C-alpha cells in the first residue's frame, strides 16, 4: 500500500509522489537560468558556480549543444542532465537521416517530454531529476523556447525562467512584457539580448556577476554557440556602462 | 516473463502453495472409486448450492481421457479441464507413436508429473484438483485405479475417495472392503460405491451419479433411476432392521 | 566460388600386433603439384596411450585431433582421471565426426 | 536492467474496487472541465486552456487534437497522458484500419481502439492506468454525427452532451437544461460557451477558451481539388477570432 | 513515510536516491587515491594498504590501464572497480574500431559517466561502489577526471578519493595555488608520492605500499606507464623526506 | 528488486480460495443485473443500464448485449472493457472454428475455450483475472437452444434461468419460483423482466435502462434469427407485459 | 519477500535449509555398502490399509549397476530420476561403456542448485530446490561398491552406510556401531531390516518395507516380497536367539 | 537495521555495506581449513578434509584445473566447482587459441570477475566459497587467495576456513624460512602440513583427512591423498 | 503412383487402393493397406511420396480421434474434409510440403448419406460421385461416366470398380498388385477381403 510513494503508480488522491519528488531535484544544482527571444535569435543564461577550486572550471556546464541549430540548458543533477542530453543528441541525428531536415527544437520537445511521460507510467523507469529548456532559431517558427519536465509536459514560452528563484525571474520577466506589450526583445543583435537577459537577471536575483559567475549560449539561423568567459566579460563591461 | 517463486518452502519444510491446492481439494464435491473383481466403478456427489441447471450440457464430473480410461476429481473445476485436455492429448501422442494405447499407470504417471511441475516451475500456482484415475491396460482385464494430488504424488487402491467428507466416506469404505473377496460383481460393486457417497450425500438420488468401467473399452454412465433403484434397495437393508 | 575443402596428400597406416600396435604415416604434406613441407608430423600421442592420425585435408585433421585431445582432458576432469580405453576413444571420435554429418570433416582417420 | 514488473500493478481488492482505476478517475476530478455537445447537424468539443504562466504560449499547447480529417479530441486530467493517447490514437487509425479498408475508421470504432489501449493500462504487467477521460467527438456515412467518453477503465458510452473534470457535476446539470434533439451547430456553440463560463474563474476569451466541431466538410482544408468524392475534412478548430465574434452575443 | 533507501532508483522526499549515497559511503571507507594533472601529462597514485607480510610486495596492482593512453585508478569495492574498467576497455576498443582514433579523454569520460549512471535507474541493479579517477594525453592536452557513483564527474586539476581525501584535497590545493604556471610531470610524481604519504595518517595503523602511474607526452610519449625502479624509488624518498 | 510489489494475483489462501476471484466476483455483483432465460421455442436475454443520464445516447448505446455469432450472443455483467477483449477474442476463435471445419462452432465448444482463457489469468502470468461474468445464449443442432454462464474463475455451467450481476439471489428464487420447461420464448420475455423488475435498485424500470434480444427459430424459415430489441421495441415489450 | 536464493545470517541458503526439513519427515531410507554389494531398503509407509502397498516406489533402477532409494517429497524425485537414467544412457552411447558411480552422482548434484527467480550464472529456471534427498548405489570396475548422499544442496557424500527420513539420527546411531569393514551381503541386509524396523511406526512386514541391492554379477534388483519376508523371519529368529 | 537491508545483493546498507556478501563470507568461516605457500620453485595446497560421520568420507577439497594449476576451497563445495569448472575453461581457452598456459594472475582477475557480477545484480547470490589457488607460470610459483567479494590477492602464504587464523600467524612468522625452500618439495609440504596443524582442535590430521597438492618448475599440478600423504602425518 | 479410386453408391463409399509397395527395382510388399481409419464412419486412402504418405495419415488420423474424445461427438465427412483440406493448404507453402494426396469416404449419420471427397497435395478440394488421383483417372473416368447411377446399390458400385481395375490391369505397365476394397456405410467401416476373384 505505502508503495504507491516508490514507484509511478497512482495514490488514493491521484498523485504521482515519484513524479512530485523527481521534480525536487530538479533544484538540487541551486543554479537558476533564463531564455528570452530577440527579433532573430534566442537567448538562455544560467549562473555558473565551481565551488571547488580542484575542478577544471572550462568542464562545468549545463548547457548542451544538441545539434547544430538546437541547445539545451538543464535545471537538475548533471548525471541526469548528461543522460537527456545524449538522448536529445542521438534522436536530433536520427530525425535528420530519416526525414531528410533538422528537428525542429519544440519537435525534439515533444520527443524528450513523451520519453518522460513514459517513466511516469512505466514502473521499472524512474523519471529523470530534471527540467529541460530547448531553445533555436527555428526555420518556420523563428527564435523559439520549448521547456519538458519530469511529469512529461511541455509548452512553448515568449521567455521563462527555471531554478530556486525561478518565481523572482518570472514575475520580473513578466512586468517587463506587461509593458513593452511585445513578445520578445526587440533588438536586432543578439548581444543586447544577452545583455537584457543577465539584466533582468541581475534585477531579479538581485546579484552581482563576474564574468566567472555566468554560462551563455545563443541560437541564431542556422546556428547555436555558447559564449567564453571573455565574450561574457565584454557583455558584462557593455551593461555597467548604462548603470 | 512473470517467473516469481510462488511455491516454495517455509520454515518447517512446508510448501504452503500446495498444501493450500489440498484444501481447495477438500473443498471440491466428494469423489469415490472402487475396484471391482472385473471392473471399477467411479463415483460422485452433486452440489446443491443452487439447482435449476440443464444436467444435458452442464460439464460432467468423470470424463474420458480415452476409450479405456476415466477421469475424476475433486477441487477447482477449471483447473481440472486443463489437466483432462493435455491427458487427452498425451493419450493420442502416446498411440501415435508406440502404435499402443497409454496404461492406466502411464497416463497417471503423466498427470502426475504435470500436477509435479506446477509446484516447482516460475510464475504457475498449483493445481487445486485431485484426481481418480480407472480403466483396464489394453488387453488386460485386470482393473486399474490411482489417484493423485496437487504436490504430484500418485498411487493406486482398492477403493479411495476424495473431497469433502472423503475422511468419512474412506472410513466406510475401510471397514467395507475386503481385499480378499471384492465385489465380484458390476452390481454388487456399483452399490457398495452408493452406498459409500450415502454416508454423505444426505438422500441425492439427483445428486449422485456412477459410471462404470469394464474391459475393453466397456464404459458407461448409469441413468438416475438406475442409480435411485440402488439407493432404495439400500435405505431397505437398513429399515429390515 | 570459395571451396572449403583442399587436399594435403599423404599416407597413413595402422597396423595392430598381439599386444603392441603401431600408426605410421609419412611426413609429406602437399597442395596440387608443390610440397608444402617435407616433414609435418601427421600422426600424433593424445594420452592415455592412444595414437591418431586424421588424414586428407589437414586443417580438418588438426582440427579433430585437437578437439579429441581435448575430449581425454576433459575425460580426466569428469571422470575422476579415469584412463580412456581405446574403445571408448573410438566411440567418442565417432560422436566428434557424427556431429558434422552435413558439413564433414574431409579426413580418414585411424587411432 | 529489463523490465521485471511483469505482474499487473492494478488488482481487486476485497471490496471488489480496483483501486488505479479510481485514483486515475480522481485524477481526472482535479483536471480542467472539458465538455462537448452534439447538434443535429455537428458536435461541438471545448475545454479552457489553463496557461500556466502567462510567459508560456497557450497556442503552443492543443487540448483539442484531430485524430482523423472527421474526429478529434479533448479531455480533462494528465495533459501528457493524452498526449501520448492521441499520438497511439492517430496511429491505430491507420494501421488497423485506413491501411486495411482504404478509408478512415468510424467514430464507435476509433473509439473502441483508444478504449482497448486504456483497459491494457489496467492489466498488463508494470504499468498504471491513463490518468484521462476523453471526449471524442466525430463524423462518418453509416452513423452520422456521434460523441464519446472514454474512461481511465477503457469503459465509454455515447453522449447528447457531457462534461468532465473539475465542474462537471454542474456543468452536466446545466447542459440538461439546455439541450433538445432540435439544437442546430451555432446553437450547440452557444450552449458550449455558456456552459464553459460557469467553470472559467479568470478571462474568457478566444485566447483562454479552446474550440472545435466535427461539421461539414471544409474543401477549403483539403489542400487540393480535382478529385469529386475528396470533400475536405469535418474537422475544425475554431479561430480565436471567431469565438470572440460569438462571445459578444453571449 | 520511510523505505525510501531500500531501492536503487527511488527518489526520497527530498529528491535524493539514498542507495547512490551508501554507495558513496562505501567509496569513503577505501584506501585514498589521487591524481594529479601536470603541464603535459597526468600521474595517478593510490595507497595500497599491506594488511600482512604475506602479501607479495608490487604484486597486487591497482591501476588499471584502457586502450594504451588512459589511466584509471579508484577507491571503494575493487571488484566494482575492474568492472568499471572492463566497460571502459570495450568502449574504447569500439570507439577505435569505428574511428581509427583512440578515443579522446572527454569522450571516454562521458562513456563512463553514462554507464555508471545507468545504474542509478532501476532497482534491479545496485549502484557503483567506486570513485573513480581517470584521464591521459590526447589530440588536445591532458585531461584529468574523477568519477561518482551517482555518475557525476567533472574535469580536475587535481583529485583525490577515499579514507584521506580531505588530507589530499588539501594538499592538492596548495599545488594549485603555488604553481599557477604548472607542474611538471617528473614534480607531479613526486608531489603526488608525498600527497599519498601524508594522507596515510588517516589510516596510520597499517603498513603500506605506494603505486604511482603517469601519461606525459614528452615523459612517456603520451602512453601510460608504471613509475618504476629508480624513478619510484626517488619518489619513495622525496615523502619519506618531506613526512618529518 | 521488484518482488516487493508484486501482489501475487494468483495464489490460494490459507482456505484453498482465489483472492482475485473472489474479488473480482464481488466487483461483478455490483453490475447491472443480467438474466437468461431458455425456453422450447428460443432463449431471451435482458440486462439493466446501470447508471443512465438524459443526456446518455442510447440508440448508439450497447454495454451488455453483444454478438459473437449469427448464432451465439452474450449478455455481460462487469467491467465492459475487459468483456470487450474476452468478446473479440470469442468472435476470432468461431471463425477460426468455421474456417477450418466448415461449420458454425458448437456452443459449447466456444464457451469452454473462453473459459479456459479467464481460468489461465487464475493460475500464471501474474496479472489480474478480468472482472467480468457472461452469460450465453446459443444454437448449435447438436444440444439446440442452449444457456451458458461463466465467471471470473474460469468455471461454467449450463442452466434453464439464470441470473448474473447484482441482486442475483433474489433473482434466482423469483425464477425458480416462476420458470416452467414448457415455457414459450414470450412467456421467458414476460418472465424476465418481471424479475428484473422486482430486482432493481432503481425506482422504476423503463426503456432506457434495459437491453433486449431474443435467439428464435422463426418458423417462416427454418433458421436461427438473434433479434437485438431496439429502444422503441423494448419501450413496445414493456407496456405489453404490463409495466408500461 | 525475500529471494529463493537468499543467505542467512549464518552463511546458509534458507530454501536449502527449509528444503532439509521436508527431508526429515520423509519415509526412512537405509543403505549398507559391503564389498559383496550394496544394499538398500525403505520404508513404505502407506497412508491407509486401502492403499495397495507395492504401487510404493521408493527405490528405483539408474541402470544395470546404480539403484536409488529415495526420502522426502518424492514426487520431487522424478525429474532426478529421469535426469540420472538418461545421464547414464548417454554416457554410455558416447562412451561405449558404464558411467562412473560418482559421475553420475556428481550430474544429479548438478541439478541440485539450479533454482532461483534469475540468477546471474545461467539459466537456473526451477522455483525452488528439490524437497528430496538421494541413497545412489552402484558398482563400477575402479572404485567398486558405492553408496553416495545426495542432497537438495548440491553436496553429496559417500557412506560405508547411510540413514536418511524421519528415523535417520536414530538409525545412523545404528549403523555406527553395526557396520565394520568385513560385513557380508546378508548380514547387511538383516541389518537393514533390523534398522528399519526399530525405527518405523508401524511393525515391519514384507508389505510396509522393501528392500534392493546391486552385485556386480546380477546388478541392481529389487526384493520382490516373498524373498524379503524370509529374510523377516531370520531376523526374528536372530533376535530372539539372545 | 541490517535486517531491512541483507535481502538480496543489490542493497547497500546506510553504511556503505553489502550484507549478503558478508553472509557468504561466513559460509568460508565455518568451512574446513586449508592451507596454501610457495617457494621460489613450487606452490603447495594443504587441506584439511571434513567427514559427515564416521560411516561417511571426507570431501575433497583440491581441484585441479590445469597442468599448472589448481585450488583449495573452504564453504559451499558446489559453489567451489562452479568457478573451478569456469576455470578450466579458460586455462583451456588460452591453450587451444593462443597456445599459450594461463597466467595464474589472469585467472586470479577472471574469477573476481566472474564473483563481482553476482554482487551488482537482483536474482542471483554471491559465491559462499573461498578458494586458495596456486600455480607454477611463466613468473614463476604462484598463490592467490580468492574472496566471493570478487577480492582476490596474491600472497606468500595463507589459510582460509575456521580457526584458519592459527594457521596464518605461524606463516607470517615462518615466512623468511620456507620462501626459500627451493628445489625441495617434501620440504615446503611438511611446511605447509605444520602450518594447517596450527588450525587443529577437534583431532589430528589422519591418512583419509589428510589432502595435499603441490605444483612446480617440473611438477605438473598433483595431488596426494591416503596413502600417498602418510609420509607427513 | 498407386492406385487411388473411390466410389459413391447409394448408401455407401466404397475405397479401392493398390497392394503394391514398389522401391527402386524392387515390389517389397504386395499386401500394403493404404488407408486409415479417421472415425466409426470415415475412412481415407492415400497416395504419394514415400514417408509424407503414412505420417500425413497418422496425423491426421491422431488429431481426428482426439476431437472425438473432447467432445464425445463424431465430426460430419465434411467437418474432416475440410479440417484435411486446411492441414494440406498450409503444408504447400511450407518449408518441406506434405506430397500425400486422399480420398475420404464417409457415412453422415446426420444427413443419413454417403460422401466422397478428393483432396490433392495442394488443399484442392472437391466432393464427388467417383474419383482417383494420378494416372487412375485417366483409365478409369470413361468407364465410370458411362455405368454411373446415383441409386446404384454397393454390389452394382464393387462390380463397377471391379471393371475399372480390370481395365487398369490391361492398359497400365505397372502391376500394382490389385487392391484393398473397402465399403464405409450406416454401420461403418469393413473390408471386402474377396476381391481377388470377386
Amino acid at each position: 500500500a505505502g508503495y504507491d510513494r516508490h514507484i509511478t503508480i497512482f495514490s488514493p488522491e491521484g498523485r504521482l509522489y515519484q513524479v512530485e519528488y523527481a521534480f525536487k531535484a530538479t533544484n538540487q544544482t541551486n543554479i537558476n537560468s533564463l531564455a528570452v527571444r530577440g527579433k532573430d535569435c534566442t537567448v538562455v543564461i544560467s549562473q555558473k558556480k565551481v565551488p571547488d577550486k580542484l575542478l577544471d572550471p572550462t568542464t562545468v556546464s549545463y548547457i548542451f549543444c544538441i545539434s547544430r541549430t538546437i541547445g539545451m540548458v538543464v535545471n537538475g543533477p548533471i548525471p541526469d542532465a548528461r543522460n537527456a542530453a545524449l538522448r536529445a543528441k542521438a534522436e536530433a541525428a536520427e530525425f535528420r537521416y530519416k526525414y531528410g531536415y533538422d528537428m525542429p527544437c519544440d519537435v525534439l520537445a515533444k520527443r524528450m517530454a513523451n520519453l518522460s511521460q513514459i517513466y511516469t507510467q512505466r514502473a521499472y523507469m524512474r523519471p529523470l531529476g530534471v527540467i529541460l529548456t530547448f531553445v533555436s532559431v527555428d526555420e518556420e517558427l523563428g527564435p523559439s523556447i520549448y521547456k519538458t519536465d519530469p511529469a512529461g509536459y511541455y509548452v512553448g514560452y515568449k521567455a521563462t525562467a527555471t531554478g530556486p528563484k525561478q518565481q523572482e525571474i518570472t514575475t520580473n520577466l513578466e512586468n517587463h512584457f506587461k509593458k513593452s506589450k511585445i513578445d520578445h526583445i526587440n533588438e536586432e543583435s543578439w548581444e543586447k539580448v544577452v545583455e537584457f537577459a543577465i539584466t533582468h537577471m541581475i534585477d531579479a536575483l538581485g546579484t552581482e556577476f563576474s564574468k566567472n559567475d555566468l554560462e551563455v549560449g545563443v541560437a541564431t539561423k542556422d546556428k547555436f554557440f555558447t559564449l567564453s568567459a571573455e565574450n561574457i566579460e565584454e557583455r558584462l563591461v557593455a551593461i555597467a556602462e548604462q548603470d | 516473463g512473470y517467473d516469481r517463486a510462488l511455491s516454495i518452502f517455509s520454515p518447517d519444510g512446508h510448501i504452503f502453495q500446495v498444501e493450500y491446492a489440498l484444501e481447495a481439494v477438500k473443498r471440491g464435491t466428494c469423489a469415490v472409486g472402487v475396484k471391482g473383481k472385473n471392473c471399477v466403478v467411479l463415483g460422485c456427489e452433486r452440489r446443491s448450492t443452487l439447482k435449476l441447471q440443464d444436467t444435458r450440457i452442464t460439464p460432467s464430473k468423470v470424463s474420458k481421457i480415452d476409450s479405456h480410461v476415466v477421469l475424476s476429481f475433486s477441487g477447482l473445476n477449471a483447473d481440472s479441464r486443463i489437466l483432462i485436455e493435455k491427458a487427452r492429448v498425451e493419450a493420442q501422442s502416446h498411440r501415435l507413436t508406440l502404435e499402443d494405447p497409454v496404461t492406466v499407470e502411464y497416463l497417471t504417471r503423466y498427470v502426475a508429473g504435470v500436477q509435479q511441475r506446477y509446484t516447482q516451475s516460475g510464475g504457475v500456482r498449483p493445481f487445486g484438483v485431485s484426481t481418480l484415475i480407472a480403466g483396464f491396460d489394453p488387453r488386460d482385464d485386470e482393473p486399474k485405479l490411482y489417484q493423485t494430488e496437487p504436490s504430484g504424488i500418485y498411487s493406486s487402491w482398492s477403493a479411495q475417495t476424495i473431497g469433502r467428507n472423503s475422511k468419512t466416506v474412506r472410513e466406510f469404505l475401510e471397514k467395507n472392503y475386503d481385499r480378499k473377496e471384492p465385489p465380484a460383481t458390476v452390481e454388487e460393486c456399483v452399490k457398495l460405491t452408493v452406498r459409500s457417497l450415502l454416508e454423505v450425500v444426505q438422500t441425492g438420488a439427483k445428486n449422485i451419479e456412477i459410471t462404470v468401467v469394464k474391459p475393453d473399452s466397456d464404459i458407461v454412465a448409469l441413468s438416475s433411476e438406475e442409480i435411485n433403484q440402488y439407493v432404495t434397495q439400500i435405505e431397505q437393508e437398513k429399515q429390515e432392521q | 566460388q570459395f571451396n572449403p575443402y583442399g587436399d594435403n596428400g599423404g599416407t597413413i597406416l595402422g597396423i595392430a600386433g598381439e599386444d603392441f600396435a603401431v600408426l605410421a604415416g609419412d611426413t609429406r604434406n602437399i597442395t596440387d603439384y608443390s610440397i608444402n613441407s617435407r616433414y609435418e608430423p601427421k600422426v600424433f600421442d593424445c594420452g592415455d596411450n592412444i595414437v591418431m592420425s586424421a588424414n586428407g585435408f589437414a586443417a580438418d585433421g588438426d582440427a579433430l585431433v585437437k578437439r579429441f585431445k581435448n575430449s581425454v582432458k576433459w575425460y580426466h576432469f569428469d571422470h575422476n582421471d579415469k584412463k580412456l580405453s581405446i574403445n571408448s576413444a573410438a566411440r567418442n571420435i565417432q560422436h566428434l565426426l557424427y556431429g558434422k554429418r552435413f558439413f564433414p570433416y574431409y579426413v580418414h582417420t585411424i587411432i | 536492467m529489463t523490465d521485471r514488473y511483469s505482474f499487473s500493478l492494478t488488482t481487486f481488492s476485497p471490496s471488489g474496487k480496483l483501486g488505479q482505476i479510481d485514483y486515475a478517475l480522481t485524477a481526472v476530478k482535479q483536471g480542467v472541465t472539458s465538455l462537448g455537445i452534439k447538434a443535429t447537424n455537428g458536435v461541438v468539443i471545448a475545454t479552457e486552456k489553463k496557461s500556466s504562466s502567462p510567459l508560456a504560449m497557450s497556442e503552443t499547447l492543443s487540448k483539442v487534437s484531430l485524430l482523423t480529417p472527421d474526429i478529434g479530441a479533448v479531455y480533462s486530467g494528465m495533459g501528457p497522458d493524452y498526449r501520448v493517447l492521441v499520438d497511439k490514437s492517430r496511429k491505430v487509425a491507420h494501421t488497423s484500419y485506413k491501411r486495411i479498408y482504404g478509408e478512415y475508421p468510424p467514430t464507435k470504432l476509433l473509439v473502441s481502439e483508444v478504449a482497448k489501449i486504456m483497459q491494457e493500462a489496467t492489466q498488463s504487467g508494470g504499468v498504471r492506468p491513463f490518468g484521462v477521460s476523453l471526449l471524442i467527438a466525430g463524423h462518418d456515412e453509416f452513423n452520422g454525427f456521434s460523441l464519446y467518453q472514454v474512461d481511465p477503465s477503457g469503459s465509454y458510452f455515447p453522449w447528447k452532451a457531457t462534461a468532465i473534470g473539475k465542474g462537471s457535476v454542474a456543468a452536466k446539470t446545466f447542459l440538461e437544461k439546455r439541450w433538445n434533439d432540435e439544437l442546430e451547430l451555432e446553437d450547440a456553440i452557444h450552449i458550449a460557451l455558456l456552459t464553459l463560463k460557469e467553470s472559467v474563474e479568470g478571462e474568457f476569451n478566444g485566447d483562454t477558451i479552446e474550440l472545435a466541431i466535427i461539421g461539414d466538410e471544409n474543401p477549403d482544408l483539403l489542400g487540393y481539388t480535382g478529385i469529386p468524392t475528396d470533400k475536405g475534412p469535418r474537422f475544425r478548430k475554431l479561430t480565436s477570432q471567431e469565438i470572440n465574434d460569438r462571445l459578444e452575443a453571449l | 513515510g520511510t523505505g525510501y533507501d531500500l531501492s536503487n532508483s527511488v527518489f526520497s522526499p527530498d529528491g535524493r536516491n539514498f542507495q547512490v549515497e551508501y554507495a558513496v559511503k562505501a567509496v569513503e571507507n577505501g584506501t585514498t587515491s589521487i591524481g594529479i594533472k601536470c603541464n603535459d601529462g597526468v600521474v595517478f597514485a593510490v595507497e595500497k594498504l599491506i594488511t600482512s607480510k604475506l602479501l607479495v610486495p608490487q604484486k597486487n596492482v591497482k591501476i588499471q590501464v584502457v586502450d594504451r593512453h588512459i589511466g584509471c585508478v579508484y577507491s571503494g569495492l575493487i571488484p566494482d572497480g575492474r568492472h568499471l574498467v572492463n566497460r571502459g576497455r570495450e568502449e574504447a576498443a569500439s570507439f577505435k574500431k569505428l574511428y581509427k582514433t583512440p578515443i579522446p579523454i572527454p569522450a571516454f569520460a562521458d562513456r563512463l559517466g553514462q554507464y555508471v549512471q545507468a545504474h542509478t535507474l532501476y532497482n534491479s541493479v545496485r549502484p557503483f561502489g567506486v570513485s573513480t579517477i581517470f584521464g591521459g594525453v590526447d589530440k588536445n592536452g591532458a585531461h584529468l577526471y574523477m568519477l561518482e557513483p551517482s555518475g557525476s564527474y567533472w574535469g580536475y586539476k587535481g583529485a583525490a578519493t577515499g579514507k584521506g581525501r580531505q588530507s589530499a584535497k588539501a594538499e592538492l590545493e596548495k599545488l594549485v595555488d603555488h604553481h599557477p604556471e604548472g607542474l611538471s610531470a617528473r614534480e607531479a610524481v613526486k608531489q603526488a608520492a608525498k600527497i599519498i604519504y601524508l594522507a596515510h595518517e588517516d589510516n596510520k595503523e597499517k603498513d603500506f605500499e605506494l603505486e604511482i602511474s603517469w601519461c606525459s607526452l614528452s615523459e612517456t610519449n603520451g602512453l601510460h606507464k608504471f613509475v618504476k625502479g629508480d624513478l619510484l624509488q626517488e619518489a619513495i624518498d622525496f615523502a619519506q623526506k618531506e613526512i618529518n | 528488486g521488484s518482488r516487493r510489489y508484486d501482489s501475487r494475483t494468483t495464489i490460494f489462501s490459507p482456505e484453498g480460495r482465489l483472492y482475485q476471484v473472489e474479488y473480482a466476483l464481488e466487483s461483478i455483483s455490483h453490475a447491472g443485473t443480467a438474466i437468461g432465460i431458455m425456453a422450447s421455442d428460443g432463449i431471451v436475454l435482458a440486462a439493466e443500464r446501470k447508471v443512465t443520464s438524459t443526456l446518455l445516447e442510447q440508440d448508439t448505446s450497447t454495454e451488455k448485449l453483444y454478438k459473437l455469432n449469427d448464432k451465439i450472443a452474450v449478455a455481460v455483467a462487469g467491467l465492459t472493457a475487459d468483456a470487450e477483449i474476452l468478446i473479440n477474442t470469442a468472435r476470432i476463435h468461431a471463425q477460426n472454428y468455421l474456417k477450418t471445419y466448415n461449420e458454425d462452432i458448437p456452443v459449447e465448444i466456444l464457451v469452454r475455450r473462453l473459459s479456459d482463457i479467464k481460468q489461465g489469468y487464475t493460475q500464471h502470468g501474474g496479472l489480474r483475472p478480468f472482472g467480468v461474468s457472461f452469460i450465453y445464449a446459443g444454437y448449435d443442432d447438436r444440444y439446440g437452444y442452449q444457456l451458458y454462464t461463466s465467471n471470473p474463475s474460469g468455471n461454467y455451467t449450463g442452466w434453464k434461468a439464470i441470473s448474473v450481476g447484482a441482486n442475483t439471489s433474489a433473482a434466482q428464487t423469483l425464477l425458480q419460483m416462476d420458470y416452467k420447461d414448457d415455457m414459450k420464448v414470450d412467456d421467458a420475455i414476460e418472465l424476465a423482466l418481471k424479475t428484473l423488475s422486482k430486482t432493481t435498485d432503481s425506482s422504476a424500470l423503463t426503456y432506457d435502462r434495459l437491453e433486449f434480444a431474443t435467439i428464435r427459430k422463426g418458423a417462416n424459415d427454418g433458421e436461427v434469427y438473434q433479434k437485438i430489441f431496439k429502444p422503441q421495441e423494448i419501450k413496445d415489450i414493456l407496456v405489453k407485459t404490463g409495466i408500461t | 519477500d525475500r529471494g529463493v536464493s537468499t543467505f542467512s545470517p549464518e552463511g546458509r541458503l534458507f530454501q536449502v535449509e527449509y528444503s532439509l526439513e521436508a527431508i526429515k519427515l520423509g519415509s526412512t531410507a537405509i543403505g549398507i555398502a559391503t564389498k559383496e554389494g550394496v544394499v538398500l531398503g525403505v520404508e513404505k509407509r502407506a497412508t491407509s490399509p486401502l492403499l495397495e502397498s507395492d504401487s510404493i516406489e521408493k527405490i528405483v533402477e539408474i541402470d544395470r549397476h546404480i539403484g536409488c532409494a529415495m526420502s522426502g517429497l518424492t514426487a520431487d524425485a522424478r525429474s532426478m530420476i529421469e535426469h540420472a537414467r538418461t545421464a547414464a544412457v548417454t554416457h554410455n552411447l558416447y562412451y561405449d561403456e558404464d558411467i562412473n558411480v560418482e559421475s553420475l552422482t556428481q550430474s544429479v548434484c548438478d541439478l541440485a542448485l539450479r533454482f532461483g527467480e534469475g540468477a546471474s550464472g545461467e539459466e537456473r529456471l526451477m522455483s525452488r530446490p528439490f524437497g528430496v534427498a538421494l541413497l545412489i548405489a552402484g558398482h563400477d570396475a575402479d572404485d567398486g561398491y558405492q553408496l553416495f548422499h545426495a542432497e537438495p544442496s548440491g553436496t553429496f557424500y559417500r557412506y560405508n552406510a547411510k540413514a536418511i527420513g524421519s528415523g535417520s539420527e536414530g538409525a545412523q546411531a545404528e549403523l555406527l556401531n553395526e557396520w565394520h569393514s568385513s560385513l557380508t551381503l546378508k548380514e547387511a541386509e538383516l541389518l537393514v531390516l533390523k534398522i528399519l524396523k526399530q525405527v518405523m511406526e508401524e511393525k515391519l512386514d514384507e508389505n510396509n518395507a522393501q528392500l534392493s541391492c546391486i552385485t556386480k554379477q546380477d546388478g541392481f534388483k529389487i526384493y520382490d516380497n516373498e524373498k524379503t519376508a524370509e529374510l523377516i523371519k531370520e531376523l526374528k529368529e536372530k533376535e530372539a536367539a539372545e | 537495521f541490517r535486517n531491512n537491508y541483507d535481502g538480496d545483493t543489490v542493497t547497500f546498507s546506510p553504511t556503505g555495506r553489502l550484507f549478503q556478501v558478508e553472509y557468504a563470507l561466513e559460509a568460508i568461516k565455518q568451512g574446513s581449513v586449508t592451507v596454501g605457500l610457495r617457494s621460489n620453485t613450487h606452490a603447495v595446497l594443504v587441506a584439511l578434509k571434513r567427514n559427515a560421520d564416521e560411516l561417511s568420507s571426507y570431501q575433497k577439497k583440491i581441484i585441479k584445473c590445469d597442468e599448472h594449476m589448481g585450488l583449495s576451497l573452504a564453504g559451499l563445495a558446489p559453489d567451489a566447482r562452479v568457478l573451478s569448472n569456469y576455470l578450466r575453461q579458460q586455462c583451456n581457452y588460452s591453450s587451444l587459441v593462443f597456445n599459450r598456459k594461463l597466467a595464474v594472475e589472469r585467472a586470479g582477475h577472471l574469477l573476481c570477475d566472474k564473483a563481482q557480477k553476482n554482487t551488482q545484480s537482483y536474482g542471483g547470490r554471491p559465491y559462499g566459497v573461498g578458494l586458495l589457488i596456486i600455480g607454477y607460470d611463466k613468473s614463476g610459483a604462484h598463490l592467490l587467495e580468492f574472496q566471493p567479494s570478487g577480492n582476490v590477492t596474491e600472497l606468500y602464504g595463507t589459510a582460509i576456513g575456521a580457526r584458519s587464523q592459527g594457521a596464518k600467524t605461524y606463516l607470517e612468522r615462518t615466512l623468511d624460512t620456507f620462501i626459500k625452500i627451493d628445489g625441495n618439495p617434501d620440504e615446503l609440504i611438511k611446511a605447509g602440513v605444520e602450518a594447517i596443524s596450527q588450525s587443529l582442535r577437534d583431532e589430528s590430521l589422519t591418512v583419509d583427512n589428510l589432502s595435499i597438492a603441490i605444483v612446480g618448475k617440473d611438477t605438473p599440478f598433483t595431488i596426494y591423498d591416503g596413502e600417498a600423504v602418510a609420509k607427513y602425518i | 503412383m498407386d492406385i487411388i479410386l473411390g466410389i459413391r453408391v447409394q448408401d455407401s463409399v466404397i475405397l479401392a487402393s493398390s497392394k503394391a509397395v514398389t522401391r527402386g527395382i524392387s515390389v517389397l510388399k504386395d499386401s500394403d493397406d493404404k488407408t486409415r481409419q479417421l472415425s466409426p464412419h470415415t475412412l481415407m486412402s492415400f497416395a504419394g511420396e514415400a514417408g509424407d504418405t503414412v505420417q500425413f495419415a497418422e496425423y491426421i488420423q491422431a488429431n481426428i480421434q482426439l476431437y472425438s474424445i473432447r467432445e464425445d461427438y463424431e465430426l460430419s465427412p465434411q467437418a474432416v474434409s475440410s479440417f484435411v483440406r486446411q492441414e494440406l493448404a498450409k503444408s504447400i507453402r511450407s518449408r518441406r510440403p506434405y506430397q500425400v494426396n486422399v480420398l475420404i469416404g464417409g457415412y453422415d449419420k446426420k444427413k443419413n448419406k454417403p460422401e466422397l471427397y478428393q483432396i490433392d497435395y495442394l488443399g484442392t478440394k472437391v466432393e464427388l460421385p467417383y474419383g482417383a488421383h494420378g494416372y487412375s483417372g485417366f483409365y478409369t473416368f470413361s468407364l465410370l461416366d458411362h455405368h454411373y447411377r446415383p441409386d446404384m446399390t454397393t454390389e452394382e458400385g464393387l462390380d463397377l470398380l471391379k471393371l475399372c481395375v480390370q481395365e487398369l490391369e490391361k492398359r497400365m505397365p505397372m502391376d500394382f498388385k490389385g487392391v484393398i476394397v473397402k465399403i464405409v456405410d450406416k454401420d461403418g467401416i469393413r473390408q471386402v477381403d474377396d476381391f481377388q476373384a470377386q
